């Protein structure tokens, strides 16, 4: 009709912030662990280092 | 190593998000929305001042603590078949909290001029007050980063004279030339720190 | 539900809003009925040239006496940027031979946008439209207002350049302040990490 | 006039300030803790000697205390932007410095512990070492507090 | 007037002060762990002689509760900004401290519970330098005072 | 009144809640059975006696669940943001204090398997230091139930 | 009325809560199938005795498609932000869950096929580790089904 | 009417999803194809028996072939924001199970190459692990038609 | 009316799909001749069987180059956001599926050169898994060609 | 309404026409080279003939500079967004297939040099395989030329 | 009427003339220094002949401080933002193609100078790689003057 | 007027001037020192020749002075913003310079001090080498004054 504006609201510029900053620690965090849980030592005792 | 290659992607996804970010915006026409005006003017002074005056010291302490430990390391190793190297080469030690004598002092002097003001908008405040903050950032920062490197390469050399010293009595007199040497760019640092700050009126 | 238009031989000055209404001795009272569909409003006093602006609403007999709404608009040319931007200078309002100033702070769009801000009241959870204390009289609730002066083509009404933030005036010292601290807490976590022990034992 | 943003900054500094030189006294003290571990096999008459480095560490984490009170002794709800930030100056120099402090004293007392075990003689140099690794506090404490007043 | 957000950072000192302590006492209560199994083979009588540490590190892992549940049970919905930012400057202080503390007894307990085993003099030694570690987190506590109540 | 997109924080809480702590747990198996694996070729009779670690493992992880769980159930489509940002931090809190109880429980039981296949006199103690682990993860539940509750 | 974009968590659920837990029963399998190559070329007769750690790691797959065909067919034209936020996290956290418990299975599987290759006994406890690895996934995929309840 | 992303994201999902199957693909058959190469050293007579898990690789990319042809299919100009994003999230999910599916082929493949030279009786036993494998490439497609449809 | 920012996207689809086809070429390449350069040495009869690599190679090119062309032989000034859309999707699939096929190409191809140095006749095996990787960028080719008619 | 100042993009376009390009001429020369002295401490009599994997190099460099001229042949002030866009399209295409081409012939005559050095009758064969390294570049141009035509 | 920031990127052009290409050549002497520290400590007669690649480099730097002063000669104060995107990429442009000519110069002469010691041939070789090597340089000296120009 | 931000971009680049111009400085100055204390033992003679390379680092520093002084005597309240901008890129382009000549100057010295310890003959052509990385340091400073004084 007139090409309104979307109804982009107040307060948004704050929530953008925080989920953004919120996401990414959680993000780097589930990253880190998981990449320090896959290379991991087993040991390399008689069991595996052994063969044949 | 794990922990280079996570600075590494934090880097390498920063600047991947500027880059795009920036094409887009560019692309979009939106230069009107990228007002640096309004990024470098809502800034008070006082922080880049005080931002300035922190760094001022401890960009200093933390060179002195850099080379305190590279040279004391060698120092106390190396006078165990040689007891007569432990107070011969106290120069460097020396040297390195002269380095931090000279922050201190540098913090004292531009920790003046901080008189508060009243005003809360741009048009209030005034150029000479952004000019003041600004300065003050700018020699903070100069100051400590000078002494810094200073500092590591002061005691570097202090640890390779040291070391060098317990062999043949005749040699540190004349290796503690780098050494004397070494003091000259922070004191420059120094010199460029109180220059750029010499003309600000901040009240 | 249509707009308002003032028609200087050509469409010069447009206003919409989903809410305006006021209040005297905080008695809020609705004044969207008494707009936005009522051709006889008095826009005698409203005027237009470019690079100016007035918007004058004078209300009808209401509470005693016709009540006088008056928006003063303008636009210059910046001379950095190259462009021409505009904001609402200044408000009045009239009722029985009395001034005041709401002045309106937060406001700014390019000649190629409209303007748009939710809940733009004035008093508590606003925070602008200010009245510089000595409060009088005179609340005024606006909600989604919305205008375009010193330039329009036609009836149509473009998107808007809305100030709901690009990302905030303080958070940016905030975040400065706290990657600053992050930083630092870096340098000690990777070598409170990194510390190194021995193997086995002397004899 | 000042928004409610602004005690954020006061409240950090106050908090960092410690926080960092309890860092740096951690990590001296366990140094010098591995370090006397090292040492002792061999000469245990020298152990109530080797903790002098160590209580040398500890002395860090007090004086961030002497500002960790301080500042805290100042906050109120009707404070400027510029007192702030003051306090926030104050807090990263001491903080800082407590942490390079307590790296250098690890280091050192590290060093001399082991040195001591083979000549008895180093011990001497080693205390004097370890007055300059002292004073790295002892300055970053300084300017804070003249930083609580102006 | 004040805004819907500030209680965030409040409850967020709710979960810092824990967050970080907990890691704390896990740095330690495995490693030292560790070390009294090393010699329980050879010496088991020593086995209960060299716990200590790990006990400590529970009790920074109690330091860091007494501020949690604390802040906890201050906790309102119109909040202040300022009373937010003090509360969750005193969880991250606790925190962070707490962390520091659990590496210093960790990795000390790793060394001198090896230590004990070659010569017992070092024992009395190591009632000292785990001791000053554990004045680190006592410290964390006193500061987190005075950030909830002044 | 209440903003439509607050629900978000509401269910992040419940996500982390779960993850974290689950996390750990994961790597606290992954230090204990494998390190059975390799005591378990030799003295083969101590394999029922080292499947503690693990049950302790599976403590760390239901303590996640349960808070995850108590901190979900109370959604709707209104939710507050007191409400919601009070389950984001107690989340937050197990998570990680849950993670890092399964880390400290993992390098305990693969030391202490490993010291128990040489010398039995051990175990008892070895028993002690994984108390004091578990014990870690119930300090992270009580946050939870005093931020999530009220 | 509602946001544009608000489908997007919707759809963003079932992606995750497929992609996750099939990266997860893909890791166990492949993780499992280079232990079984390598142990059982000197025996044969366990050849059919290392299946289980790849047939019990595929019961991720199907618990993940048991979700995502529902998160799936669970999504209308009509969504709002407090829907689509719970379809978020119930997807989030059965990839997350599904990932930590692929990497357990895929850790324990490796070390109980490298150890049924020396003693038979140890057939009977891995297998009891591995149940409970097998729960570190288990317990997630039951809260994400509260997630899409409501 | 229709914003402008009523057709970026069914391109996008179509391509990445192509993309993502082919590096999947192209891994695990270059994978399996080293493993016969450096196999065929010492037994190159079993090259025409191996050629097994070239095929269960590439048949993922047909599959992730038919879905691109697919989400191509279903894309116009007047079509609702709706459908674009559930078929971006369609193609993301094939591509990564796809990815996911084919490194664990080329992984098993590999190392079960070079372990079948040394003993016929694993023949069996590795095809029963490659089926598995190839379970999770019919799951794909048992969420790739859905999104199609609703 | 169009947008005249939308020849953007065509333009970067075509760049990057002869660009990926480039430098799948050139891995391809890269590890065939090293392939080729170290079977020489001893056997020069096979190097006229073993050029096969770099020629097949040199199709994974002429892959992109058509479809470079072709993309660029529909753009002007009134271009919808549409088409140039669908010239992206085509581009970037078809540039990186040629660059996973050059991938796989290259190193069976070297793996496959080093076999063959000794046992000529390991060419009858390897070829044929040579030509499955070209197969997998045969996908590409199609699907693009289709999103360039549509 | 003239597009704002598109122009940027134009130059940029040149710019990639040859930073990548010409610099992948710099690496491959980086390795033939470093194979030439090598195999001179061998052969001194055949360093003539080894300079044709240096000559190809050379040859990639010059397209990188002839696609740039007549970019930048075609500058003006009133370039629109479609022409810019073009130039950005034809230098990113140039460049990068450049690029690929240099990595390419950089390891193809650092590996060939070297297993020259003991047998001459590779030599010729290697001819072959180079060429089509070259070829890859020429296709670039082709590419980087119709996209900048249209 | 062109706005007045404009100019900014222009000065910018001129940094990178003198920055990056400069870098290069620091690169174009100090490998080849200590090339020089293998070489004449037996071969010492040689040293007036090894000063080659050092001139390259100081040729390296000559191009760059040409194009320097030349591009911030021309500058003024009322430029249209055009020109300046123009200065910006010629300056970009020669910094990175005389970064890539001074890494090659750089190694090429290590490789040189140290292979010299074993065939007294080697001279010509070194050259006629230089010259290549070098070339690169002038071809971005010749585009950045016919940018400038302009 | 002016906008009143333009004294920050020269307040940068009179700060970044002398704090590049020191890092390079510093560098160059430890390495010619440890290079000289290494040496000393086997040739004390020659201590006060290999002080040529460490004194030619010093210089460096001068340089950054001579540009840190100029900016600071040129600056006031209400400069343009063109002026800044010119500063900005003078000091960026010495303190750049600077860095780049101090790390050239450290390697050779460290490399040169050993061949003429090693050697006599070698120091006098080492000299040469030294200077060429002077010039380097040299052409920054021109480009500097030509940005400053204009
Ligand atoms: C709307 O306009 C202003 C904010 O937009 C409010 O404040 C006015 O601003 C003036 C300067 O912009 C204030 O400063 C005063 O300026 C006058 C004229 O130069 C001097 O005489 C005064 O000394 C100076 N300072 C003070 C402290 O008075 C004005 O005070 C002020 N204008 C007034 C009161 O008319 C206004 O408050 C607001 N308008 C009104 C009518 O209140
Ligand atoms: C704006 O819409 C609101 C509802 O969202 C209407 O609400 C009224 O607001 C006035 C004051 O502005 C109050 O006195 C009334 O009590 C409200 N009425 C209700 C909630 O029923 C409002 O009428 C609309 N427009 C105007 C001009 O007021
Ligand atoms: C100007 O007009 C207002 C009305 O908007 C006057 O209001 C008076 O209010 C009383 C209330 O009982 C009425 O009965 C009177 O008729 C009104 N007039 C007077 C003269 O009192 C108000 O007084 C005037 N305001 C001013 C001068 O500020
Ligand atoms: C202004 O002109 C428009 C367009 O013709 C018309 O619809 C509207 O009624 C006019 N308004 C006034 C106030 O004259
Ligand atoms: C409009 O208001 C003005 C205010 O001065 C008044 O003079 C005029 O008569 C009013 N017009 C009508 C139509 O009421
Ligand atoms: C034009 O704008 C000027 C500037 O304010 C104003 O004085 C004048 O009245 C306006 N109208 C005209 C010239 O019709
Ligand atoms: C309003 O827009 C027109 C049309 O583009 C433009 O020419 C004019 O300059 C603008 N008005 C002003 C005051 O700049
Ligand atoms: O406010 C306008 C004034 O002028 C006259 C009337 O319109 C009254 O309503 C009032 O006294």
């Amino acid at each position: 009709p007139y090409n309104l504006a979307y109804k982009y609201n107040l307060e948004y510029s704050v929530v953008f912030n925080l989920v953004l900053w919120i996401m990414i620690g959680l993000a780097l965090a589930v990253i880190i662990t998981s990449y320090n849980i896959w290379n991991m030592d087993p040991g390399y005792d008689s069991i595996i280092y052994r063969m044949t | 190593t794990g922990l280079e290659l996570l600075y590494l992607g934090i880097f390498v996804a920063f600047w991947a998000c500027m880059v795009v970010v920036g094409i887009c915006y560019t692309i979009f026409d939106l230069g009107f929305r990228f007002d640096v005006a309004w990024f470098l003017t809502e800034t008070s002074p006082f922080m880049w001042s005080n931002l300035g005056i922190g760094l001022a010291i401890s960009l200093s302490v933390v060179g002195a603590a850099w080379g305190i430990y590279i040279t004391g390391s060698s120092i106390i190793g190396g006078g165990v078949k040689a007891p007569r190297i432990k107070t011969k080469n106290l120069v460097s030690i020396i040297f390195c909290e002269a380095v931090a004598i000279y922050g201190i002092i540098m913090a004292i002097v531009i920790s003046n001029m901080a008189e508060p003001f009243s005003a809360t908008e741009p048009k209030a405040i005034g150029h000479r007050n952004y000019h003041a903050g600004y300065s003050m950032f700018g020699a903070g920062l100069t100051v400590g980063l000078s002494n810094l490197f200073c500092g590591v390469c002061v005691g570097i050399v202090g640890s390779g004279a040291a070391l060098a010293d317990a062999q043949n009595p005749s040699l540190f007199v004349k290796i503690l030339i780098v050494e004397i040497f070494g003091s000259a760019i922070g004191l420059f640092g120094v010199i460029v720190a109180i220059l750029q700050t010499s003309r600000v009126k901040m009240g | 539900h249509p707009p308002v238009s003032y028609n200087d031989t050509a469409p010069r000055i447009l206003f919409w809003a989903q809410n305006f209404s006021v209040a005297y001795k905080d008695e809020w009272k609705d004044l969207t009925s008494l707009t936005f569909g009522v051709e006889n409003l008095n826009l005698t006093g409203s005027f237009w040239n470019d690079s100016f602006a007035m918007l004058s609403l004078t209300y009808e007999p209401l509470f005693g006496a016709t009540v006088t709404f008056k928006f003063i608009l303008a636009s210059r040319f910046y001379p950095v940027s190259a462009r021409y931007w505009f904001a609402m200078e200044r408000l009045e309002i009239h009722s029985n031979g009395s001034v005041a100033h709401f002045n309106v702070s937060q406001v700014t769009g390019p000649s190629i946008y409209s303007f748009h801000c939710e809940y733009v009241s004035s008093v508590s959870k606003k925070g602008n439209l200010l009245v510089t204390n000595v409060p009088s009289v005179w609340q005024m609730t606006l909600h989604n207002f919305q205008i375009q002066a010193f330039n329009v083509t036609g009836e149509q009404f473009s998107y808007a350049s809305d100030c709901a933030g690009f990302f905030s005036p303080g958070i940016w010292m905030g975040l400065l302040t706290t990657l600053f601290m992050l930083f630092i807490f870096t340098y000690g976590l990777h070598m409170i990490l990194s510390l190194k022990t021995m193997d086995r034992f002397d004899d | 006039n000042n928004p409610e943003y602004s005690s954020f900054f006061g409240v950090m500094g106050a908090s960092s300030a410690m926080v960092f030189s309890a860092m740096g006294a951690a990590y001296g003290t366990a140094k010098s803790g591995t370090g006397i571990a090292a040492m002792s096999v061999m000469r245990p008459e020298l152990i109530m000697k080797s903790i002098i480095p160590v209580v040398m560490a500890g002395i860090i984490a007090i004086y961030g205390l002497v500002v960790a009170v301080l500042i805290a002794n100042s906050l109120t709800d009707g404070i400027t932007l510029y007192r702030s930030f003051l306090q926030l100056g104050a807090g990263l120099s001491v903080g800082l410095s407590g942490l390079a402090a307590g790296f250098a004293i690890g280091i050192v007392g590290d060093a001399g512990v082991r040195g001591t075990a083979q000549q008895p003689r180093l011990f001497v140099g080693m205390i004097l070492i370890l007055i300059f690794a002292e004073v790295l506090g002892l300055y970053g404490l300084i300017v804070a507090l003249i930083l609580s007043t102006k």
